[PDB]
């Protein structure tokens, strides 16, 4: 009765519409084991939230800074706090955060307390959905937003891969790729840039250098699946 | 069902006249599976209806202009006035996605006959689908159905089967001599002994490749020989 | 009743249809013992398991070559990587025997004792190396998606899809060597030659394949 990924079809037996965003799409059988479904239900939400923050990261950076290109912007920021002091903070400050999230996955009733401010405590929530501090002023129904998080999330995970594969083919940001498509739609598609006939394979070259210098030792910058491109 | 494809032939047991155009045929056993007979019925309707557009394309594109040749009408130099030297990669991008919608909706009408009838965007008017392969409703803007439907359902195939053979004729009367169907009709009706099936079977007027904007094509005739 | 390798002929008595990819093909009756056939079911998988890794490995490094990348061909990838990276060759192969001869005798005592290797004798891991059946260990490490449990009706389908891709991967890795010894070039160079002119650029026109050239 629920909407599906393909309306004439039937959902598989392990998908019964219990979970948010459950449109019945799992052709490869991956939601069969219920031990491993919890791991994937967590990892879809984590993959979505980083990608929502990344796509809105590139879109905000492109509308305020037309100078630098985001694929190259991990190289040119010139922080005064060192190249590896940043990585040292990010390593420790995420090896705290993720392991708290991981222990919440393993035992859900084990991570609720502020360890250094024990007067404060998280509410006994659902796994992957902390709330309490992480969720003030929730608008409307919570399960409505729980589907809005994944629909915008799944749209953004396809968006970031669309950002990367446009950044390796035309090498410009995703409004500059949009301005290439809106100035000339009939010639600026991937079907226009490439075709494989049985007898020759015409693929675009990289708009990406093979390596970069970056302060001494060189860093390899490969085009993600160059050679297997159409 | 009767008046079969040959006089003394017993019709097969699965061809008792239910489907239209049923002539006790299939001397290759392909409709013996009941689940395969429906799909071969759907693929017969597709091969009929595209050929009826194909025949009505080829002998109309040379009545409106007997200049652009239908074998090389796909080359961008031969496209009309707003489309001359279009990017074929862009036009294939339209056609692929516009057809991967339509066909998969038709394909799911095969796989689940009944859960694909509604306009999915506008939950409004449905399509009343009486039987598989015959959607109707908005595919009948003239209301020419809802009469003796079985009579027109036979007329669709008999015109369709002839159009399949005529369109494979339209190709083989074009690779053998490099000439259009009404143009090979003129070539026959001028000298009906030097422009027959003889002395043109065994010569292929098609090159090994015609380059399209940086792409080669294998371009094979349906028999060897040049 | 089931489809057999050769229609008409019945399957042999030792080969009822329960294995994956079973098509009754034992003309030499090599699986006539029910315990050596337990070994050859292990043997067909790990030959197909390495060949599926192999045939994907030849093809993916040959897709990168002939497009313009700096890839070697699969018969020349052995020399070019113990020369670019200064990797001493005997100390590469010996560690290959250490790591895999570890991983192989675990299998060789799964076949001798299927309940074994699950006593905490390893670093504490007990039921990860339990082993579900012959040639299909499963558990946490070897099936991290968890596809061998949940629905078992689709798992029997995946068992057959593994063996089917596993058979023709072994035929491919028998054909990559055969396309190289006959012609003397890479695999997708032989494919693109067969797609240039499908006539006359086949196996019949070498003079290496048929001696009646
Ligand atoms: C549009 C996407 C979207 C939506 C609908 C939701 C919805 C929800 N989230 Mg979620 N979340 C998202 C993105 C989203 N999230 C992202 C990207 C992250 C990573 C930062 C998180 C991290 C997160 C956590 C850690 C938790 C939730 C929780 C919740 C639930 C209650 C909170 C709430 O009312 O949020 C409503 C959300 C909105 C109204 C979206 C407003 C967006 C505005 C327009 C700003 C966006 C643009 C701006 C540039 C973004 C940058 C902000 C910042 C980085 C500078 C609800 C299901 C809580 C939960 O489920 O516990 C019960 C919870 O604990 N989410
Ligand atoms: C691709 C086109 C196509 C397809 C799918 C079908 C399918 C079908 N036809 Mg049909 N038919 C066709 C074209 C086609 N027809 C043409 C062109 C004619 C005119 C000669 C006929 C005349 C005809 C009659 C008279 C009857 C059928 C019947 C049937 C049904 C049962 C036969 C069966 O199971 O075969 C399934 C068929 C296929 C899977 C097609 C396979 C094609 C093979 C592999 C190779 C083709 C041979 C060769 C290349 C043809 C070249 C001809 C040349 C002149 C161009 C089935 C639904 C019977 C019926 O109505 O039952 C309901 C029946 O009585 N057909
Ligand atoms: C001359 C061949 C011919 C014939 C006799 C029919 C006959 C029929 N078609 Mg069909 N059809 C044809 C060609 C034909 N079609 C082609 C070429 C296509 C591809 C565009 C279609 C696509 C098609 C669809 C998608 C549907 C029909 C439907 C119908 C049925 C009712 C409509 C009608 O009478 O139209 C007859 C019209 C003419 C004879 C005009 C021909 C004049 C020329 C320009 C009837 C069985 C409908 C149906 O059965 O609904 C339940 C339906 O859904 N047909
Ligand atoms: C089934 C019998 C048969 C076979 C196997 C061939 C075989 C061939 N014919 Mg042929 N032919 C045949 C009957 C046959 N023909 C008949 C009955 C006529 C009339 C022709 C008229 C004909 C012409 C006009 C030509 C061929 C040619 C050819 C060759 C390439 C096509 C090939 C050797 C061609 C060739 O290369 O000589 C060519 O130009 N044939
Ligand atoms: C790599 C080795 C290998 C091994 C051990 C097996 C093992 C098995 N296969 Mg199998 N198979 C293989 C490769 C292999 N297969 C390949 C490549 C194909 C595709 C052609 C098949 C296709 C196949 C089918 C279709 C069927 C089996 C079946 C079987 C089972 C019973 C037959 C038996 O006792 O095998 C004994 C096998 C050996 C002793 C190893 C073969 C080595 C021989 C002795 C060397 C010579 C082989 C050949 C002539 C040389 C070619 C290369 C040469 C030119 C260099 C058994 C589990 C049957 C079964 O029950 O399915 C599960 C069955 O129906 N196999
Ligand atoms: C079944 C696996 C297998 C196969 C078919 C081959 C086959 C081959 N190897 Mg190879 N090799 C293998 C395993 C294998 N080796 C292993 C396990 C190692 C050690 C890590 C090597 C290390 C190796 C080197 C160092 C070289 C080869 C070379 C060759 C080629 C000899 C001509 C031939 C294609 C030589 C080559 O490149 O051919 C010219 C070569 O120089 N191989
Ligand atoms: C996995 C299947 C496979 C595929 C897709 C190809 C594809 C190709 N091969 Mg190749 N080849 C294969 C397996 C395969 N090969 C094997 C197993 C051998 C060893 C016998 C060879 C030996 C070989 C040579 C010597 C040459 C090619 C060539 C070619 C190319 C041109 C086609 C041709 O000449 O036909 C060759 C086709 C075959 C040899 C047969 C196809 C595979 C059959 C079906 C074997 C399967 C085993 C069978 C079912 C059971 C064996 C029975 C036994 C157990 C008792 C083409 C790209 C030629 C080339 O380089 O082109 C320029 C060429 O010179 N191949
Ligand atoms: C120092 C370098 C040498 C040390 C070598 C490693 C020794 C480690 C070792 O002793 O293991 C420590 C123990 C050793 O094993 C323990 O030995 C005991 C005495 O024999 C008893 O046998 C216990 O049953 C057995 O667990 O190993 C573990 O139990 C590992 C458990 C891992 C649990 C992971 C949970 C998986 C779920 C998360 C996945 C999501
Ligand atoms: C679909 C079709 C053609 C559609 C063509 C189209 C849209 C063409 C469009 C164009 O041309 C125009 C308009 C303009 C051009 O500038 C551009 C193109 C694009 C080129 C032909 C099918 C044509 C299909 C044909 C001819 C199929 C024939 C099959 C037969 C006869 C088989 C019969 C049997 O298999 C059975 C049925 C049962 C067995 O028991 C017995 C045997 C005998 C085996
Ligand atoms: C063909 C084959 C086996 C064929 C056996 C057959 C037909 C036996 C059939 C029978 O027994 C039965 C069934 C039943 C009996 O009654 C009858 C017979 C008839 C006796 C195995 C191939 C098996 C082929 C295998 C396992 C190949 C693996 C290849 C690998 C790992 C390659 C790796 C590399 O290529 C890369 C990836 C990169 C390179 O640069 C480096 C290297 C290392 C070269
Ligand atoms: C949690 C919480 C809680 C509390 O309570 C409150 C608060 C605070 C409010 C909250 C928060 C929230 C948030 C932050 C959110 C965010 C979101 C996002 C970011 C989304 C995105 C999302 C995103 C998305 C969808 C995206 C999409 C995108 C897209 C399609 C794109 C496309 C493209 C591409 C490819 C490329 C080309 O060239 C162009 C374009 C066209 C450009």
């Amino acid at each position: 009765s629920r909407p599906l990924w393909l309306p004439g079809s039937t959902p598989p037996a392990h998908l019964k519409g219990d979970l948010p965003g459950d449109f019945g799409f799992d052709p490869l059988g991956l939601g069969a084991n219920a031990e491993s479904l919890k791991w994937f239900k967590e990892s879809e939400l984590v993959h979505s939230r980083w990608a929502m923050a990344a796509v809105a990261g590139i879109l905000v950076q492109e509308i305020v800074r037309p100078d630098v290109f985001w694929y190259n912007a991990g190289k040119e920021v010139e922080s005064p706090l060192g190249p590896l002091g940043l990585l040292a903070v990010e390593f420790f400050l995420m090896h705290w955060v993720e392991v708290r999230r991981w222990q919440d996955l393993r035992k859900p009733g084990s991570v609720d307390q502020d360890p250094i401010f024990s007067q404060y405590k998280l509410p006994p929530h659902e796994v992957g959905y902390p709330g309490g501090v992480f969720a003030p002023f929730i608008p409307g129904d919570l399960a409505e937003l729980k589907v809005k998080e994944i629909k915008n999330g799944r749209l953004a995970m396809l968006a970031f891969v669309g950002f990367v594969m446009a950044a390796q083919v035309t090498g410009k940001g995703p409004i500059a790729a949009l301005q290439e498509h809106l100035a000339d739609p009939w010639g600026t598609t991937i079907f226009s840039k490439a075709a494989v006939v049985p007898g020759q394979a015409v693929a675009p070259p990289c708009k990406i250098p093979a390596s970069v210098s970056y302060k001494g030792i060189e860093i390899p910058t490969p085009c993600f699946l160059q050679g297997l491109w159409p | 069902d009767r008046k079969l494809w040959a006089p003394g032939v017993v019709a097969p047991e699965y061809l008792k006249g239910d489907l239209a155009g049923d002539y006790g045929w299939d001397p290759l056993g392909l409709g013996a599976d009941p689940t395969a007979l429906k799909w071969y019925r759907q693929s017969e309707l597709q091969h009929a209806r595209w050929a009826m557009l194909g025949v009505a394309g080829v002998l109309v594109q040379e009545i409106v202009k007997p200049d652009v040749y239908f074998y090389e009408a796909g080359l961008p130099q031969n496209l009309p006035e707003p489309f001359t030297n279009i990017n074929m990669g862009g036009l294939l991008a339209w056609e692929f996605i516009l057809m991967h919608w339509v066909e998969v909706r038709r394909w799911q009408d095969y796989k689940n006959f009944g859960s694909v009838n509604e306009d999915p965007i506008f939950k409004g008017n449905k399509v009343p689908n009486p039987e598989m392969g015959y959607p109707g409703g908005i595919f009948d803007p003239f209301g020419f159905s809802k009469g003796n439907l079985k009579e027109l359902q036979t007329k669709e195939i008999k015109n369709g089967r002839l159009a399949m053979i005529a369109y494979m004729a339209f190709i083989l009367q074009a690779q053998a001599t490099g000439k259009g169907p009404l143009a090979a009709l003129s070539a026959h009706l001028s000298n009906p002994f030097g422009n027959n099936i003889l002395k043109n079977i065994g010569t292929c007027t098609v090159p090994h490749s015609v380059d399209v904007q940086g792409l080669t094509i294998p371009l094979t005739c349906l028999w060897p020989g040049s | 009743v089931r489809p057999v390798w050769f229609p008409g002929n019945p399957p042999p008595a030792h080969l009822d249809g329960s294995l994956a990819g079973d098509y009754g093909f034992d003309p030499l009756f090599l699986g006539q013992e029910p315990q050596t056939l337990k070994w050859y079911v292990q043997a067909e998988l790990v030959h197909g398991r390495f060949a599926m890794l192999g045939a994907a490995g030849i093809i993916l490094t040959s897709i990168g070559a002939k497009v313009g990348l700096g890839f070697p061909e699969w018969y020349d990838a052995g020399k070019v990587v113990v020369e670019k990276n200064n990797i001493d060759f005997p100390t590469l192969m010996v560690i290959q025997f250490y790591l895999m001869g570890w991983a192989e005798t675990k299998r060789w005592y799964d076949f001798k004792n299927p309940g074994s290797q699950a006593d905490g004798s390893f670093l504490g891991f007990t039921e990860e190396f339990k082993g579900l059946e012959n040639g299909y260990p499963g558990g946490r490490f070897f099936d991290p998606m968890g596809l061998s449990r949940g629905d078992a009706a689709k798992y029997q389908e995946y068992k057959q899809k593994e063996v089917k891709n596993g058979r023709l991967a072994m035929i491919a890795c028998l054909g990559f060597a055969a396309q190289y010894a006959a012609t003397g070039k890479g695999p997708l160079d032989n494919l693109a030659d067969h797609l240039a002119d499908p006539n006359h650029v086949n196996f019949a026109t070498n003079g290496v394949s048929i001696p009646i050239a």
